Parts: structure tokens; sequence; C-alpha cells
């Protein structure tokens, strides 16, 4: 696999393909690269340092078409399971919450969670009523009106 | 610099040994030591316009649980907070402008009273306190035949008043609120023992303020039992510059 | 080395330890014995000990006869007397 | 209980002789055994006697009168086990038996000596561990009075030592957010607090006590014994990490 | 002096003229004021009255488990007969949380006084016996109407003062936190009476650990006796399930056929069931105080169980009912059952006449699963005959359908598991009527991770920042909270990254290389306020001096939240940690 391999190398555009094969920003990928370049010293493996980046780099910019397909979490995940050729996934697993341990409190990443708004994948107006002590938070179990206002078209024709 | 930060892993990680010739002597006086008024001058004022909008803001989001509030308090649960930054600025608007009014208009008179308990005082003792409990409730004195051989006055007249006010009015008198439970003359056993066989009481009921990582060891079972905080968390970042007076 | 030998389990020294401690052999560390006067013999009924709050078998104690003195003293016939000696 | 066992076993050829004579024999068992325990007393004998001596009067029949060598096998018992006091030792909750289990190791080990066994985690930026022991000791620090610590040290380690919970699938999503790892909850301080007066960890004896300073040492007030028997109750295991020292 | 200087001192409330609003109450119009307010008065007429009902059960069985006990102590405390008479009656709470009394049976040709004692009037030996008698005599006296001394002759004595012989009974109360000296010399003075054939006593022991934690701590001297006639029971709040299941019943039976409960919930109180054995429903009916206390704040359909509400059912209650999600499975479910569309048009939102019609006739239903946890609970009691049984636990096992398979712990009704299996299914309109939490909030004010949820915010401080971006320039921070990171957050990561050990100086700058210069500078450019911070901050070093300035009012406000044990009096100048994160 990628991750056994001991001390191995990469370069710029070696970790900007591995980025634009989901067609990030180039962007994300400078911030990454210089992540790396800073602090590609101390390491063990890169493609565990580099694949939980990227990782949460999705995780954070697509949650509005996540919000709205979970069809789209398994197709990703194993996207990037294959991508670094293995059948077992939970050390991808930790390939995130090890990063997010660690990269967790940066001005940069802090400016990325004000952007793209995921907050654990959750709005800030709702979250501090989910959690400061209140019954108003608004758990979405119901539906919106818009809705139900598109759904009435699929029966609307329903004689045919 | 090591691995592990934030786990047991973390903690081994970090307590290991060092070098005494790595030691850097180093001090405070390796830089400017001046007057502490132009300090706490500057320190106010980046606590008055450094981060006073937001502050605002999320004060003002802060609110619409006084509903929610008066209601666990309605069925007698006194109550916590815990939370980061300062924490009177909250209290002593939620009761003064919220539930005296309004219980007061509910039980049909006069509006409920409250005393103050600054526990963050040195000398915050417990025998003035009952003291002023006497005062306003006016309860009745003990017999000489129930005093036990030197027994303490205020805990039997208590269990006396528990026992009065056990089948009255299922209505409310008074409130009594607290400021740093665990203050340094406040967090000692006897003090405690007291505010935790008090607030069986329906007529009252308590608001706490807390601040201490290890404050809820403090406490016991029988006591959270018979005290039954209602564990809500509320924090701020507030400066709390008038706290910096005692230490 | 070799009608034969039993030995006491802990419960069975638990009783006898303390045999021993009301016959005047041991005492403890730093011990004081009897208070001379009132008001000493009150406080000591105030304030407990350490040894009151430990437990029975760790607090530090101390004895009264060294070894060579009971080398000496002892029937020597005894088939510990080859155990009498450091 | 003479007269009580003399016709629950329904026997008819008896004489008081015999009967001071068998109590006779029963108390040279009795005190050839205890002689050893005590000397040369009698108070803690008419104890020991009054208990246990009922036990002795339900074995004796008429061979074993007939012959108080298998008699005194028949009861040979309690003069073998004294016993005299009275599966289960605890009704209690789950972290009161597996905290206190924790103490017991922050202050019997070496505050340096644990990092080798008390890990799990995979190394990923570069560092080393230590040896551990290069040495064995030879003192088995159980006869010891021991060691202080602060509470962190047990907050590391119990979260290190727990049991497993926060179940996982392999989710998508299961493992993302569970985290799956007791954390510093309420109850535990409060299931804490009912351990000293408890009196089963000890501090500092202060009246005047705070449990609430920085400069607090603390400490337990149990044996071994107190800790064995919470393990194999609860099926955990730690007897591997004393066993091999000394 | 001013406001808060004091201690325990007082301040007056006024009040305004008056508000003359029956709107007195907390709860609230939901829905955007699509509630009305009689509807909000029948919600807290009804929430005042079943929370009073259910009282009732609550007053009638904490009185009822009390009441047997207290018939089980004195079954167990007299009439246990001795023949030696040369002891007395020790008794032993396994791990009651002794805090209850207990009753004294007269029997006429003899006086009975308790005697209680606790660590704090018992220090010494002749203290707590001083108590003892002045317990006694000023019991005994005023009951049949000169002095005598507080000792032990006394109760030797209580024959020829008063005729009458007495038997004591005492009640070690907290037996464990006491000195065991103390306590032996007593128990040495106390069994010093037995040789005035005229008395008899008895102990009792209200224990909370265990006997083999402590009849070994204790000298064999005292205990051998106490081998001789003695007690034991087990001895809690929940005992055997035989009243916590009634109360799950009883809660059942109270808002039975309208309201149910996920496996989550029922699995989470089926786990802090046991984090305090013997404190354990008392928090189980405060928590679901609370479950309904939010219940019937948050649900405006709260109005439409008591079905005389059911002429008020308006539209807009209509509209956000059809949201139901399972009624559009049952919709669809038809829509591919039938081809034809005639039922649907004649009961749908089209026609909302059929709708309501449908609303209370699905409303009306039993819910069987909660009828049918009832009458198994019967078909254990009646056949099985069991107590020692949760009965959340069959809740859950059937929630899940594992309730075969959990009743299989048992096999015996194994004939009839198949029948009794409730094929556990989901229902229609479960959305509104149903409770679990989802939300995650019981949690956070009941059980909370508190460190964790402190850390939690100290490390991200977005979790609470308002996250704004017009305002800015009427604030003076404008410029400044978007580029700087405030003080505290900061340094809980330099706190976090760094060793065990931490200096102050080097630490301090290290801190300190993480800030704008020019730009703070700016934000002291932006107020006119502090003139002797204008003076202040004309020199370079300024910034280096406030920085000390926010450095020490931050640490010295860590100091007192427990983060550090500040190290080396006399040195102060370097430090070391003790609070670590997760």
């Amino acid at each position: 696999s990628l991750l056994v391999k001991k001390y191995c190398k990469m370069t710029t555009e070696e970790i900007i393909r591995l980025c634009n094969d989901f067609e990030l920003p180039r962007e994300v990928a400078y911030k990454i690269v210089d992540e790396y370049n800073i602090n590609a010293s101390r390491l063990v493996c890169p493609w565990q340092l580099v694949c939980g980046l990227v990782l949460n780099c999705t995780f954070i910019v697509f949650n509005e078409r996540r919000r709205k397909d979970p069809r789209i979490d398994h197709f990703i995940v194993s996207k990037m399971c294959s991508l670094m050729l293995t059948s077992k996934v939970d050390d991808v697993i930790e390939c995130v919450k090890l990063v997010k341990e660690l990269i967790i409190g940066e001005k940069w990443f802090r400016d990325l969670q004000i952007r793209y708004d995921d907050f654990d994948g959750i709005r800030y107006d709702e979250i501090i009523f989910r959690k400061l002590g209140s019954m108003l938070q608004t758990t979405n179990i119901l539906v919106t009106d818009d809705q139900y206002n598109i759904w009435k078209k699929r029966i609307e024709m329903d004689l045919a | 610099a090591s691995s592990f930060l934030d786990t047991f892993e973390g903690y081994f990680d970090q307590r290991k040994i060092v070098r005494t010739n790595a030691k850097s002597r180093h001090t405070m006086s390796m830089a400017p030591d001046v007057t502490r008024e132009e300090f706490s001058l500057v320190s106010n004022f980046f606590n008055e316009n450094f981060q006073k909008r937001p502050r605002q803001k999320l004060f003002e989001i802060q609110k619409k649980m006084f509903p929610q509030y008066w209601f666990e308090l309605t069925q007698g649960f006194s109550l916590l907070f815990y939370g980061v930054g300062s924490k009177r600025n909250f209290l002593e608007e939620f009761a003064i402008d919220y539930l005296s009014p309004k219980i007061a208009y509910s039980q049909l008179v006069n509006s409920i009273p409250c005393l103050i308990l600054n526990g963050y005082n040195p000398s915050c003792n417990y025998r003035d306190v009952f003291k002023e409990i006497t005062d306003l409730l006016v309860p009745a004195e003990l017999t000489r035949s129930e005093t036990k051989y030197w027994g303490n006055h205020v805990i039997l007249q208590i269990q006396k008043m528990i026992d009065f006010y056990k089948n009255q009015p299922l209505d409310i008198k008074l409130i009594l609120v607290v400021h740093n439970l665990d203050g340094p003359s406040i967090r000692k056993n006897t003090f405690q023992t007291m505010l935790s066989f008090l607030s069986v009481i329906r007529q009252i009921a308590i608001v706490a303020s807390t601040d201490h990582i290890y404050a809820p060891l403090l406490w016991d079972n029988m006591k959270a039992q018979n005290y039954n905080f209602v564990f809500h968390d509320i924090s701020n970042f507030e400066p709390s510059t008038v706290e910096s007076t005692f230490q | 080395r070799i009608n034969t030998i039993k030995l006491w389990l802990k419960k069975d020294v638990k009783n006898v330890w303390e045999n021993l401690v009301q016959l005047d052999f041991f005492t403890e560390k730093s011990a004081v014995g009897l208070r001379d006067n009132a008001t000493a013999a009150f406080y000591a009924s105030n304030y407990q000990f350490q040894g009151t709050m430990i437990p029975f078998d760790l607090r530090s104690y101390q004895m009264q006869i060294i070894l060579q003195e009971l080398r000496r003293i002892i029937p020597k016939s005894n088939m510990y007397y080859s155990w009498t000696q450091l | 209980c003479l007269r009580k066992r003399i016709i629950e076993e329904q026997i008819t050829d008896c004489t008081d002789d015999q009967f001071q004579n068998v109590a006779a024999n029963f108390i040279h068992l009795i005190v050839q055994a205890f002689h050893s325990y005590t000397g040369n007393d009698i108070f803690a004998l008419n104890d020991l006697i009054d208990f246990k001596w009922p036990k002795y009067v339900s074995r004796i029949t008429k061979e074993n009168i007939f012959e108080p060598l298998a008699l005194y096998k028949s009861a040979i018992k309690l003069f073998l086990s004294t016993d005299d006091n009275l599966s289960q030792t605890y009704d209690l909750s789950i972290i009161s038996k597996y905290l206190l289990i924790a103490s017991y190791i922050c202050s019997y080990l070496e505050p340096r000596y644990d990092a080798s066994i008390f890990s799990r985690k995979t190394r990923i930026i570069q560092g080393r561990a230590a040896y551990g022991r290069r040495k064995k000791k030879e003192v088995n620090p159980r006869y010891l009075q021991p060691s202080l610590f602060a509470i962190e040290r047990l907050l590391a380690i119990f979260q290190a030592i727990f049991p497993i919970q926060g179940k996982a699938e392999s989710g998508s999503l299961s493992a993302l957010r569970e985290e799956s790892l007791m954390k510093a909850n309420i109850e535990v301080f409060q299931n804490l607090s009912e351990l000293h007066t408890l009196k089963l960890i000890a501090t500092t004896m202060n009246k005047n006590i705070d449990y609430l300073s920085p400069k607090v040492r603390w400490k337990v007030n149990v044996p071994w014994e107190i800790i064995k028997e919470i393990s194999e109750s609860v099926h955990f295991n730690i007897s591997d990490y004393f066993s091999d020292i000394h | 002096f001013a406001d808060a200087q004091r201690s325990h001192y007082t301040v007056y409330p006024s009040l305004p003229q008056s508000n003359k609003n029956d709107k007195h109450i907390p709860f609230v119009k939901l829905l955007s004021g699509k509630e009305s307010e009689v509807n909000v008065e029948k919600r807290w007429e009804l929430y005042h009255q079943l929370h009073s009902h259910f009282h009732d059960q609550v007053d009638h069985i904490i009185d009822n488990i009390e009441a047997d006990l207290k018939a089980e102590i004195s079954d167990l405390l007299y009439s246990e007969t001795t023949q030696k008479r040369r002891c007395f009656n020790t008794i032993f709470l396994l791990g009651s949380d002794s805090t209850t009394k207990i009753e004294l049976k007269d029997e006429s040709s003899r006086y009975n006084v308790l005697i209680e004692l606790t660590p704090k009037e018992s220090p010494n030996v002749r203290m707590m016996l001083r108590r003892s008698m002045y317990k006694l005599y000023s019991a005994a006296d005023a009951e049949e109407h000169n002095d005598v001394s507080y000792d032990l002759s006394l109760v030797e004595n209580f024959k020829r003062l008063f005729g009458k012989d007495l038997a004591m009974v005492f009640n070690f109360k907290d037996v464990d936190s006491i000195n065991f000296n103390t306590l032996d010399n007593f128990i040495i003075l106390l069994k010093s009476a037995f040789k005035y054939d005229h008395v008899k006593i008895s102990l009792i022991f209200n224990i909370n650990t265990n006997l083999s934690n402590i009849e070994k701590n204790l000298r064999q001297s005292t205990i051998r006796l106490l081998k001789r006639n003695y007690h034991k029971l087990d001895v809690s709040s929940n005992k055997g399930f035989k009243y916590g299941n009634q109360i799950f019943q009883s809660f059942l039976d109270t808002v039975d056929g309208k309201l149910n409960l996920s496996d989550r919930f029922v699995e989470f109180i089926l786990s802090k069931m046991a984090n305090n054995t013997n404190h354990n429903l008392q928090l189980l009916t405060k928590m679901l105080d609370y479950s309904l206390m939010s219940y019937f704040f948050q649900n405006a359909f709260s109005v439409f169980i008591d079905p005389v509400n059911v002429d008020f059912l308006n539209d807009d209650y209509l509209k956000i009912l059809s949201r139901c999600p399972t009624f559009m499975f049952f919709v669809e479910g038809l829509i591919k059952q039938h081809a034809p569309a005639d039922e649907i048009l004649s009961l749908l939102t089209n026609k909302n006449r059929g709708l309501e019609e449908f609303f209370v006739e699905f409303l009306v239903r039993e819910n069987p699963i909660n009828g049918h946890a009832k009458f198994v609970a019967r078909f254990l009691e009646e056949e099985l005959n069991i107590t020692n049984f949760n009965l959340i636990e069959l809740y859950h096992n059937l929630l899940i359908g594992k309730l075969d398979s959990y009743l299989d712990r048992w096999s015996a009704c194994k004939e009839y598991k198949d029948r009794l299996h409730f094929e556990p299914i989901d229902t229609i309109f479960q959305e509104l009527f149903t409770l679990d939490n989802r939300s995650g909030l019981l949690t956070q004010s009941i059980f909370p991770s508190y460190k964790s949820n402190i850390e939690d915010n100290l490390l991200s401080w977005e979790q609470v920042l308002p996250s704004l971006d017009k305002e800015n320039y009427d604030t003076l921070s404008g410029d400044l909270d978007k580029i700087m990171a405030p003080v505290l957050g900061q340094l809980f990561k330099l706190y976090r990254e760094a060793n065990m050990t931490i200096n102050i100086y080097d630490f301090y700058i290290a801190f300190r290389e993480t800030l704008p210069k020019e730009e703070i500078l700016n934000f002291i450019r932006k107020d006119p306020s502090n003139t002797k911070l204008l003076e202040l901050a004309e020199t370079p070093d300024a910034f280096d001096k406030v920085a000390l300035i926010l450095f020490m009012q931050a640490i010295f406000a860590f100091e007192n939240m427990g983060l550090i044990k500040f190290q080396s009096t006399k040195s102060y100048d370097l430090v070391e940690k003790c609070v670590w994160r997760g």
C-alpha cells in the first residue's frame, strides 16, 4: 500500500495532481504545499498527511451537495480508497481525524471554516442553540415548505 | 514538538526529562516592568473596544432561554451556569429584570426580594448569612429539647424549617444568588453543606455561577441529589476585570 | 536444607501481630507514649494520628530489642538458633 | 447444643462422663491447634469456641463418639481455617470499580517506567520511546508505604485503560464523529467525591480539607487484596504489570 | 462602597406598575404567532395537571418503599431471640445511603430511645457518650415526670430512678468516615454493661461500601463477638425493579396511547440507571420531568391530545402535519398499490375535510406497542412471576426486535415468545409524538463532558465568535477582530504544544511573535480615549509592554482556573502544567 511505504518523497506537482483530481482550486493546493514544505521534515509517510489534508478540504467545501446527497460520502471515500490502493479503510479514517487533531487551530484553516461553513458540518446560528441549552434548536426531522411545494407535482400527474 | 498533544499519550510525551545545562535561566526582568496602573488601563481599553460589538450580539443571542430558565425554576430546579468568561453581568441582569416581577404577577402584593452572595470574598462566612435568612424569611426558633449537646444551631433550625414549609403553599417568597461558589472562603465544606441542605425549598431556589475545572468534584452524590443543578453551558470569553481585586 | 513445617497465612498473622504490639516489644517510629499532665492528654483526644488514619499494615513501626541481644539471650538449642544471626 | 444434637441424632447410649470426655478431647483439639495461634490466654479462645463449637456439634454422631479421631477429621477444617468473618464483594457502579483500580497503579509504578506498556498509538512524527526498566527491582513495592501523585495522571491512565465503549460500525459516517472514547464527564468527578467520604481514597489528612488546590498530594489507603478482588469479577487484568519486576 | 465589594449583603427589587396580562407564564406562541393564547392556557393547565398527577404516585411510592424498609427493619429488629443473654443484635445495611429515619416500637415493660451518631459529634469517646446519656435522660424523663451526671452508671442505674427497664438501639449514621480507634475505644466501653440482667441493646451499621472492606480495618478483638448474632440486608433505592418498573408502567399508563420512545433514549437511560446505584430513581424522574418540560415547550401539537381541542384544528396545523414524511411513504405506497387516484384526492389536502377526518381516525389508535409492553409485563408477573427485571430493557429489545432474543435470557415463555413477539415497525406520524435525544441536549444539561466542552471552545473560539463582516467600521475592532486571534486560545495552544514545564520570558516572546505591530498600534490609534495610552503607544516597545500586559492578566486568569501550579516560590520565573485536553 501507500502508508506501509516508509520515507517516500513528493513534489509540488505530484500533490497538485493528487489534489487537482477533485478539480479543487489551486489556492487550497498551495496551502497544503506550504504545510508540506515547512512541516515535511519530521515525517514517517507524507501520503497520510496529504491524504487527510485533501479529505478535510473536500468535507468542508462539499457540504452542500452532500447535505442533499448522502450518496456522495461512499463514492468519495471509495475514490480515495483505491487511488491509494487499499481494501482496508479505517486507516483512512485515522488519516482524517489525526490531521484534524493537528491542523486544528491555524488562522488560515479558520478563514476556510468561516468561508465554506462546516463547523463539524453544521451551521453556527443553529449549533450554538443546539449546545448552549435549548429546545428551540431545529433538528430538521420535519421537512421544509418548498420541498412539499415541489413534491406535489410528482403526484399531480399521477393519472398517467 | 512531540507526537501526541491531547491524550494520555500526549501527557506521557510532554512529561519526561530535560538537561540542566539546557536551562534558559531567564527572567521577566529581561523585559520592561512598569506600573500596574497603565497595565489595568490598557487591559480595560481592550476590554472596552476590542471585542465589544460581537460580545453585545452574542449576549443578545443568549437571551431567549429566560422562559426556559424560569420554567425549569418553576418546578424548583436550582440552576447551574458554567463556561468561560466572567459570569456576573449575565445573572445580575437575569434575575432582577425577569424573575421577581413575572412571578410576582403570576402568584396572584410586592416583588419577591433577594440578597446576593459574593463567594469570592476571602471573608465569606456562613453564620452572617444564616442571620440574614432569619432576618428575611423570619422562621421559628428551637426548643431546648432538640439542640443536642452543642449541636450546631443553624442546621437544626433548618431541619425545623424544611418541615414547616413541607406543606405550605407551593409558591415563592425570595431568591438568593451566589457568585464564585468555589471562592476561597466559601468553598469550605461547612458553607457547602449549608447550601446543599438548603435548596430542598420550593419557595426559593438558586442560580449558580461557576468557573473552575475541578469545582465539580467539590460536591457529593447525596448533595447533588439534594441540589439538582441543571447543567447549562455558557461561555463568553470575557475579561473579568473587576474580579482582579483580590489575587 | 532438608515432622514438617506449616507457615501462617496473613489472616493468621493479623491476629497475633496485635498481641505483639500490646506486649511492649514494638512501637511506632515517631511515637510518643503517655503524656504527663492534663492539657496534653486533652489535646491528644482532639488531634488523631496518621497511624490512626492510615491502615493497619503500613504505619512505620519501631523495635525494642536488637538481634544479638536475643542471640545471646535465647536457648541456643533451638531449631531456629541458626536463624538468630544476621 | 448438646441437648439438641443428642436427639437430632436420636441415640440412646450416653452418660455425662462421656459428655465431659468428648468436650474434653474436643478442647484438647482446640488448644493443640491454636495454642500456636495465641498461647496462654482464655478470652479469645472462649469467643472462637462459642463460634465454632456448634459446627463441631453438627458433625458428631455414634461412630464419631466411638472414635473421635475421624470425628476430628470430620471437623478438622475450622482448626485449619478459623475464617471468622463473613462470592461477591460489592453491589456498585462500574467507574467506582475501575477508577480505584488505577490509583493503586499510579502510586506503585514509576511515572517513567509506564510509557512502554500504557501506549497503543501508531507513531507519525519523528521521535523515540525509551527503553523501559533496564534493571529489575528486588523489593516489590507491594511491601512499601506508597507514593504521591497529582490527579491528571489518573485522568490520563484511566482513559488509557478504560473498557471499550462507543460502538462503531466502520460506516461512511459512523466513526467519523463518534469519538468512541470516554471523556471527562461530571459523573466521574462526583463518583470520585463519593470516595473520599467513603475514605478508600485518602489525601493529606486535614481539618479544613480542601479537595481543590494546586499543591495537594493525594494517595490511597488500601491493600493489594482490595484491588485484587475487583479484577476477576469485572474480568480485568493488571496482575501482569506487577508480577514481573520482583 | 461600590456595590459588589461586600459579602452576604442584600438589595431590594422595585417593580413596574402592572402588565394586566394573562400571558404571565413562560410558554409561548410557537409557529410565528400561529398558535392561540387560549391554546397556551390549555397547555399550561394541562402540564400542571399531569405533572401533579404523576407526582401523586411520586409521593405515593417514595412513601411506599420507605414504609417497606421501615416495616422490614422493625420486623428484623425486634423479637430476634437470643439465648446467651450476653450479646446484642447487630445489623448491616450493606450499602444503604444512610440518611433515612427508623421507628421505635414501645413494648411496655421497656422504654426505648434511639441513639444516633455522626462523624462530627464523635471526635473522641467521652463526648459521644455524653451525647448518648443526654439524649437518654432528657428522653425518658418527660415521659414520666433531680439530676444525675452523664455516665455509664446512669444506664445501669435506670431501674432505681424511674422503675422501668430499657432497650437501646444504636445507629452509627455515617459508619465509614470516622476514627476507628475512637470507635474501638467506644465499643469496648459499651460492652462494660452486660452484667445487670435487666437491659438489652442493639447496634446497626448503616453501611455504604462493604463488610470485608472494613471488618479487617478494625481490630479483630472487636470483631469476634461481632461474629455472634448479626443480620444482613441488600439496601438501595431500586430494590429488584419492584418499583422502578412500576414508575415506568405508571408513566406508560398516564399518557398511554399518545407517545413512544426510541432505542437510543431507552438505552441511554438503561445506561445511566447504573451510574449511581444508591440514588437511581430520583434522577430518572428528574430528567423525565425535563423531557416533558421540553416537550410541552416545543410541540405546538401539545393541545391535540385533549380531544376537546379537536374542534380547534386550524389550517396551519393541517399544513405542517402534512410534512409527516411517513405520511408521504403511506401516500406513495398507495400510489403504486393503485394506478387510479380516487381515494387520495378524496382525502388529501385538496379537500381538508377528509384530512382532518383521517387525523382523528388514526389519532385515536392504541399505539399497541405500549399496551403490548404492558400486557407483556403482565404475562411475566402472572406466569414468570418476576420482579428482578427492568421494563425499560424490554422496551429496548422490542424497539430492536431482539425482544425474543432477550426473553431468550429467561427462556421459559418460549412456547409464547412468537405470539408475544411484537413485529416492531414504524407507524405513521411518528415524527411529532415520540421522544429521543437526537437534538443532543440531555447530555448537554445533565451529563456534560465538562472540560471537553470547555476546551472544544477554548480551542475553536469560532463556535461562539460572531462570524460577521459588515459592521466593522462602527465598532473599533472592525479591522482587528478579523485579523487578531484573541489572547486566550492562542495562549492555550502554546500551553498545550509546549512540554510539561514552561519558561516565561522565552515563552512570552514565542507567543509574542504571533502578533501584528503596526496593526495593533493602529487599533490603539483608533481610540482617542486614554491619553495615558496615547503617550504610551508613541514608543515602539509599547507593543512589547502591552503584549506583557495582556500576557500578565491572561496568565493571572488562567491560574485561578486550575491550569497551572505556579512553581518555584521565591523564584516565580517558570511553571508546570497539570491540565491536559481530551
